[PDB]
């Protein structure tokens, strides 16, 4: 039995967030659902399709009907960002089942571009035999970007390692790629660039042995 | 007053094996099924099984058939989780919940299942890789310059980075590390200062690696 989720939904704050849960004839299952912010447990915020356990604010609801079960949220407040997730048993396997997750982002603030840093590698480091360029990559918002390293205008794939976006004491957020290569690769090229692309615009760097 | 208590993170090395614990209190053990749910880095909730704590019963969903085993201590209220032939791709945080109506309640088939309350989770490792002491690179600057230091390949997390031993604060953005295909870390604190890199306006970086003993100063320079 499968659950069908939309991976991303975005709440102006105060606004209503809908998100949706597709399944064959989910309307005749009881439909569950769990809020899990970053770093934490999920929590069941509500059960058999509507019902809040006990300190579950009335601003949580929820449907189901027919081939789709939605979770509605009132008056969105910066505390709701979060993942949830809907659950069904199903009585046929005895199976306990997830959807996928919606990633619920309330937009509490402007958009902001990444404001990218490029470092060639260390002396000491080309001393060791070894070459990393470093790119680090800070308040950006949303907290979503894509690295791309480009050599005498070449794509780079081979050597690359990127982080997740990580969420600064300011609400933007931070990233960071390295790229490892041998001296002899490093003075090889002309320049070197890590170009970042953020809600589909690239702020790019380069650097040259 | 439901609570569900996990036993620590663990570190396991491919091919051991690994055994969680979940301890329950403020609820008879004997009378709800526990459920065990598997969490991937940056991924999804995944249903692994569930146990009857009255006849120590597992079910396993698909694909958590073979190296899964549920087991119990009733005496201590306490449901296992025990992983055989750990891959890197166990690396996953596991969490036990108990599950409502429990087996007594006429409302079960209509009404059932849902997970009322969790466990904090367990973190669980699957690594190949040995205690590495980092090394530690200056990252020379090129009104206002960056310059920063690279705590390069070690093992196992955390590390710590200060600048001028705790004296410089402002400007710091300290970024978390990335995870190699090597299965070392690497990390960079980078430190916004304004164009007055005296010839002797010192800029040195504190790097603390505790588990392999590391204790580095570096000076960066233009
Ligand atoms: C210290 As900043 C404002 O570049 O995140």
């Amino acid at each position: 039995y499968e659950l069908t989720q939309p991976p991303s939904v975005s709440v102006a704050p105060g606004q209503t967030a809908t998100i949706t849960c597709g399944g064959k004839n989910i309307g005749s299952k009881s439909v569950h659902w769990y809020q899990q912010k970053p770093g934490q447990a999920p929590v069941l915020v509500v059960y058999d399709d509507s019902d809040r356990p006990s300190g579950i604010p009335e601003r949580f609801s929820g449907s189901n009907s027919g081939n789709t079960a939605t979770l509605t949220i009132s008056r969105v407040e910066a505390g709701d960002e979060a993942d949830y997730y809907c659950q069904v048993w199903d009585s046929s396997s005895d199976h306990r089942v997830f959807g996928g997750g919606t990633k619920l982002t309330v937009l509490g603030q402007p958009k902001a571009a990444p404001s990218v840093t490029l470092f060639p590698p260390s002396s000491e480091e080309l001393q060791a035999n070894k070459a990393t360029l470093v790119c680090l990559i800070s308040d950006f918002y949303p907290g979503a970007v894509t690295v791309a390293w480009k050599a005498d205008s070449s794509p780079v794939k081979a050597g690359v390692e990127t982080t997740t976006p990580s969420k600064q004491s300011n609400n933007k957020y931070a990233a960071s790629s390295y790229l490892s290569l041998t001296p002899e690769q490093w003075k090889s090229h002309r320049s070197y660039s890590c170009q970042v692309t953020h809600e589909g615009s690239t702020v790019e760097k380069t650097v040259a042995p | 007053e439901v609570q569900l208590v996990q036993s620590g993170s663990d570190l396991k090395k491919p091919g051991a094996s690994v055994k969680v614990s979940c301890k329950a209190s403020g609820y008879t053990f004997t009378s709800y099924a526990m459920n065990w749910v598997r969490q991937a880095p940056g991924q999804g909730l995944e249903w692994v099984g569930w146990i009857n704590t009255n006849t120590g019963n597992p079910t396993y969903a698909q694909g958590f058939t073979g190296r899964f085993v549920f087991s119990l201590d009733t005496s201590v209220s306490t449901a296992y989780l025990q992983i055989s032939s750990l891959k890197a791709e166990d690396t996953a945080v596991y969490y036990c919940a108990r599950e409502s109506p429990n087996y007594y309640d006429s409302s079960g088939y209509y009404s059932g299942y849902y997970f009322d309350y969790w466990g904090q989770g367990t973190l669980v490792t699957v690594s190949s890789a040995s205690t590495k002491g980092p090394s530690v690179f200056p990252l020379a600057p090129s009104g206002t310059a960056a310059l920063g230091c690279l705590v390069k390949d070690y093992f196992p997390e955390p590390v710590t980075v200060s600048w001028n031993s705790g004296a410089l604060t402002s400007g710091v953005h300290t970024f978390p590390a990335v995870l190699q295909s090597s299965g070392l870390y690497s990390l960079s604190s980078v430190v916004t200062v304004p164009s007055s890199s005296l010839g002797t306006q010192t800029y040195i970086c504190n790097v603390n690696h505790k588990p392999s003993n590391t204790k580095v100063d570096k000076k960066v320079e233009p």
